[PDB]
């Protein structure tokens, strides 16, 4: 769910 | 008995009883069954009947820490887990620099961060002259971690009270254990809405994963190890934290502990390089540098000062990156330009609010700086042209019947393509005259007037007149978890920050960028006077505008989808005033909100000062700032300071009308859409735009040429904080390499 | 966007709202 994601920890 | 292992592939040629709690213990010699542990860690059948048998002395022991274990996790209470939990002795590192040598403690010692702090050989000949047991050695074998049956739980962990609402067994620490910054809530509570900046506890992020693919089948060890790292941090966010600060924290029974003092310097620089800790205006110099060696040798051109360059520069300078910041302008800060020459405040020129200070890097630097911001209530009278403050029912029947307008829209695009995008104001319009159509129902003037004033609060948020605004898209980025809690005034202004993030940088004022060449072995740089740097990578961080208007010469050039994505988006604009009083002649009427709005008399004059902000939070100064949005900042453009202030003064007369207003001493008016470097505001989605767009522009060419600024922030656009974390994204991208 | 106002925030047109339900949760 994409929505609840840590901004830096999604940066693939 | 026997002197094998049960374990298959166990490498123990002699397994020896840690537990010696049986009478009976077999020590070193034959038992039924020896226990594994770990490799270097068993214990025989007699003691493990000495707690697991109703009929021994140590079955109390164990069905009572079975019940703690039982009220407080979701792990089976096994014997092993007992063991692993209660009877294992603990092992300390020697702090001796030159020895270093790991030591197991005798089973009675109860291992606390103090005494690892400080712990030497023989601390109850020269003791670091023995030999380390060679069971140390095995523990940096990969396998080894692979044949211990249960994953470290910690104790005490600084993180657990942050966690009391979790099973403790769940986020790595033992269930049979047991005055921070308000706005520091980094891990997700259970059950919680999404907010932004905020980590499961129970599990990785998809970039932990990525880094650290042998913990995809258990994640325990790390979670633990991960989670504690955070809780240091937001425990002591003024000092780097390092492994020696965070080892002697790491509190867990056995040689495992070794594994786990292995593993936290992985975990610390990899936290670091993204972001999570070690950072804001966090300073560390020559010998204090955030990441080992391996990452120094490269080079950096960060062009623009802005929150989002100085955020990129301050990362990569303490990584031990070298770091050249060219700034176009004889100062920086961009749009960060605060005026502190009126008496007794600072008052922004540019940005100065901070939305959603939880989680919010902003909040976090204010503690690094020792500042203290003001939070904004939530009273905010309408008040009309002359006096009349706005009825209580009229006021609660036009905000609901807007918001009711807001919640078709959002019903109209689910279907919509890009292609078929229309702009949010027409849309609007539209809605609302075929609800006049379809209900009878008839709104005053003042009620026609009132929503008038929402609209124009939609204008100032986006940065332009409705009709420019994607009405698919305006709101976008709330698809993402956005910044919970109190909306406040930097109060000291963002400008302290901005000083304290570039300082001690080597940082070149005056130097506009106009070529980029990245088609070499490296990047060439061309100022417009013709003066050359190069560096190994490039992050442009200029504002939407000048990407959009070309400003800098790109060779070989950006993309067709990239200039697509670029021009798909609006450079917003908002400007500022800020006028000074003898004294405070709002007072009687305003009653100490920290705002008050202004119902606009015409549509077409909706955006002229919608809302005036009491820039003293004391209610000692008379300073009043407001703000020029929409049609209205266009009906600025020709005029001159002195004509605004009229208009602002002629306007406040009006909302004061029953009473009299002095004159302004002191005041200033922004032009921001024509300062030549800057030219904007803030960003948004024109009709015909997606979110997508802020993804694109942020994309990296060939690992060579980066993008960061707020336009490049799809999660959290227009905001300095946006444009601070869009830096430490693409610092964290560049470290990388 | 709606996240850049302050006074007077707009209300309408949010999607529905997400909540996190984990098993480690007591
Ligand atoms: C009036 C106003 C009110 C605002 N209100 C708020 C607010 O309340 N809260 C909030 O969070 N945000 C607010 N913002 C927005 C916030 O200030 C910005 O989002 C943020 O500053 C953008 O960051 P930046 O780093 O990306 O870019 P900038 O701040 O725009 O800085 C970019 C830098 O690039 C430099 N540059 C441009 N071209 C070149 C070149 N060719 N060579 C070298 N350098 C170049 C510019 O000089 C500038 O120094 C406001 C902005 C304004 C103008
Ligand atoms: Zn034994
Ligand atoms: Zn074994
Ligand atoms: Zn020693």
């Amino acid at each position: 769910d994409p929505h609840f994601h840590h901004f830096l920890l999604s940066q693939t | 008995g026997s002197r094998k292992c049960e374990k298959a592939g166990c490498t123990a040629t002699c397994p020896v009883c840690f537990a010696s709690a049986s009478e009976r213990c077999a020590k070193n010699g034959y038992t039924s069954r020896w226990y594994h542990l770990s490799c270097g860690e068993h214990f025989c059948n007699e003691c493990f009947d000495h707690y697991y048998r109703s009929h021994k002395d140590g079955y109390d022991k164990y069905t009572t820490w079975k019940k703690i274990w039982t009220s407080n996790g979701k792990t089976e209470p096994s014997p092993k887990a007992f063991m692993a939990d209660q009877q294992l002795p603990y092992w300390v590192q020697c702090t001796k620099p030159e020895c270093r040598k790991w030591r197991q403690l005798t089973k009675e010692i109860q291992l606390t961060p103090q005494i690892a702090k400080t712990y030497r050989c023989g601390m109850k000949s020269d003791h670091c002259s023995l030999p380390e047991d060679l069971r140390v050695l095995e523990v940096s074998n990969h396998w080894w971690y692979s044949m211990l049956i249960l994953p470290p739980l910690l104790k005490d962990s600084v993180a657990a009270p942050l966690l009391s609402a979790y099973y403790p067994d769940c986020v790595g620490m033992s269930p049979s254990c047991t005055g921070m910054n308000r706005y520091f809530q980094p891990f997700y509570q259970p059950n919680e809405c999404g907010k932004a900046l905020c980590v499961r506890p129970d599990v990785m992020e998809l970039d932990e994963l990525y880094e650290f693919p042998e913990y995809s089948r258990d994640p325990t060890m790390y979670l633990a190890l991960r989670n504690l790292i955070l809780a240091l941090w937001y425990t002591n966010c003024k000092e780097a934290l390092t492994p020696q600060k965070c080892i002697p924290h790491i509190i867990v029974r056995g040689l495992v502990r070794i594994r786990c003092v292995q593993e936290v310097e992985r975990i610390l620089y990899f936290m670091t390089r993204k972001g999570l800790i070690n950072t804001g205006v966090l300073s560390v110099g020559a010998d204090q540098y955030l990441l080992p060696k391996d990452y120094h040798n490269k080079s950096v051109i960060i062009i623009g000062a802005g929150p989002a360059g100085l955020a990129a520069a301050r990362q990569l300078h303490n990584f031990g990156i070298k770091v050249t910041v060219l700034e176009a302008k004889d100062r920086i800060g961009g749009r960060v330009w605060d005026d502190k020459s009126f008496k007794g405040v600072t008052v922004g020129r540019g940005a100065q609010i901070v939305n959603g200070c939880i989680n919010n890097p902003v909040a976090l630097m204010c503690e690094q700086l020792g500042i203290s911001m003001h939070k904004f209530g939530e009273r905010c009278d309408l008040i009309q042209e002359g006096g009349r403050i706005t009825d209580p029912t009229i006021d609660k029947r036009m905000d609901f019947h807007f918001n009711a307008l807001l919640d078709v829209v959002s019903e109209w695009r689910k279907d919509k393509t890009q292609l078929q995008d229309v702009p949010l104001g027409e849309k609007i319009e539209e809605i609302y005259k075929a609800f006049i159509k379809e209900s009878g129902i008839q709104f005053s003037e003042l009620e026609g007037q009132v929503l008038q004033f929402h609209l124009s609060n939609l204008e100032y948020a986006c940065g332009s007149n409705l009709h420019q605004v994607s009405a698919r898209s305006w709101d976008h980025n709330e698809f993402f978890a956005q910044f919970a809690g109190d909306h406040t005034l930097l109060t000291p202004g963002y400008s302290v920050i901005i000083e304290k993030l570039a300082e001690g940088l080597d940082i070149q004022l005056k130097s506009p960028v106009q070529c980029i060449d990245y088609s070499g072995d490296e990047v060439q740089v061309t100022t417009t006077d013709g003066t050359g740097y190069s560096a190994q990578k490039v992050l442009v961080t200029v504002p939407l505008a000048l990407l959009q208007k070309g400003a800098i010469q790109f060779n070989p050039p950006l993309s067709e989808k990239k200039m697509k994505a670029i021009n798909s988006l609006g450079a917003g604009i908002i400007e500022k005033i800020a006028l000074q009083f003898p004294y405070r002649f709002w007072d009687s009427k305003v009653q100490g909100a920290d705002f008050f709005g202004h119902v606009p008399p015409s549509a077409s004059k909706r955006g002229l000062f919608a809302v005036f902000y009491d820039m003293d939070p004391q209610k000692k100064h008379s300073v009043l700032m407001s703000v020029i949005a929409g049609e209205a900042v266009a009906s600025v453009r020709t005029l001159d300071d002195k004509q605004v202030l009229q208009q602002c003064m002629a306007t406040l007369r009006e909302l004061f009308k029953e009473q009299e207003v002095p004159d302004p001493t002191k005041y200033f008016v922004t032009r921001w859409s024509t300062d030549p470097w800057i030219q904007m505001a803030y960003s948004f989605v024109k009709t015909g735009g997606s979110g997508e767009a802020y993804d694109i522009i942020a994309e990296d060419i060939q690992g060579t040429v980066f993008f960061a600024g707020e336009a490049t922030n799809r999660h959290f656009p227009q905001t300095v904080t946006g444009a601070y974390l869009s830096g430490v994204r693409e610092a964290s991208k560049i470290a990388a390499f | 966007a709606r996240t850049m106002q302050t006074a007077r925030k707009s209300t309408g047109g949010k999607a529905p709202r997400k909540q996190l339900a984990t098993k480690a949760a007591r």
